[PDB]
């Protein structure tokens, strides 16, 4: 209900850095800048308890709940199947490898919700889980849920050439590591091109975004990103909201190449079902 | 690379 309303921004009346970038695509990491404190709130860690290693990004949509890759928890072509007792989330971090004292919170999962349909043999169709964490996670000017569109939200900002923002832990380079939280704003590509930049079979729980191999700007997500979400501000009530969760990728800010994010709208009927049956 | 975690947490 508090839902994308940073405590250090748009409560305080501050904006960051990029904000205009992505406002002014309305019409009004790979290559990416080091976040800001508390400038992107709902951006979760999941860590591995045993290597005690980051596995992917995610997000914290309310206080029990945490949005996240369904690849990140299964994938059997890499011997990839996690269980909530393999894991540990980490909230309202910004540098990676240390732990952040009074700052951040460690959870624990209480169960996981892979989508019934996810496509792990194909193309990664419908790439989304929820996590329940074990006891609700109070909020603090760090820790803070993003929202989930609505039709018309997703309607209005889900448009080629608008700017969204990614976030996270990962790889700097393909072939690098930061010590912080890094930011990058990417436009919302058309179908059209999407499509004729790769052999696998685009679905509509799909979108993809990058700058094309001539605007002279590059940017994406890499590995380590996983799950992290892309997210944008609506210029009308402005809060931000959760539109796409990295999904997949050919390579890492590869000419002629994009990346491609679930189209977390489109799977937000699930995401209910799933909330009000066990949550 | 990753400083420990509260002992508590595992
Ligand atoms: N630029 C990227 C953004 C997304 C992340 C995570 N992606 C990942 O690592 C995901 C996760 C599991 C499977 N996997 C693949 O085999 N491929 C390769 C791209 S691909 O075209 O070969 C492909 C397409 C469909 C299914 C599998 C692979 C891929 O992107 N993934 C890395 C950096
Ligand atoms: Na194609
Ligand atoms: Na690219």
């Amino acid at each position: 209900a508090d839902c994308g309303l940073r405590p250090l921004f748009e409560k305080k009346s501050l904006e960051d850095k990029t904000e205009r970038e992505l406002l002014e695509s309305y019409i009004d990491i790979v290559e990416g800048s080091d976040a800001e404190i508390g400038m992107s709130p709902w951006q979760v860690m999941l860590f591995r308890k045993s290597p005690q290693e980051l596995l992917c990004g995610a997000s914290l949509i309310s206080d029990r709940w945490v949005l996240t890759a369904a690849h990140c928890l299964l994938y059997p072509p890499w011997d990839k199947n996690f269980t909530e007792n393999d894991l540990l989330v980490r909230i309202g971090k910004h540098s990676r490898t240390r732990y952040e004292r009074n700052i951040e919170k460690i959870s624990m999962l209480e169960k996981i919700y892979i989508h019934p349909r996810y496509n792990w043999r194909e193309n990664l169709d419908r790439d989304i889980a929820l996590m329940k964490l074990k006891k609700p996670v109070a909020f603090s000017d760090y820790i803070h849920p993003v929202c989930l569109p609505d039709r018309e939200t997703a309607a209005s900002l889900l448009q080629a050439g608008y700017k969204g923002r990614v976030t996270g832990w990962g790889n700097l380079k393909e072939t690098g590591q930061p010590s912080v939280l890094q930011v990058v704003n990417l436009p919302i590509v058309e179908r059209p091109v999407c499509k004729d930049s790769t052999r696998i079979r685009i679905t509509d729980n799909m979108f993809c975004a990058g700058y094309k191999p001539d605007e002279g700007k590059r940017g994406d997500a890499c590995e380590g990103d996983s799950g992290g979400p892309f997210v944008m501000k609506s210029p009308f009530n402005n809060r931000w909201y959760q539109m796409g969760i990295v999904s997949w990728g050919e390579g890492c800010d590869r000419d002629g190449k994009y990346g491609f994010y679930t189209h977390v709208f489109r799977l937000k009927k699930w995401i209910q079902k799933v909330i009000d049956q066990f949550g | 690379d990753f400083e420990e975690i509260p002992e508590e947490y595992l």
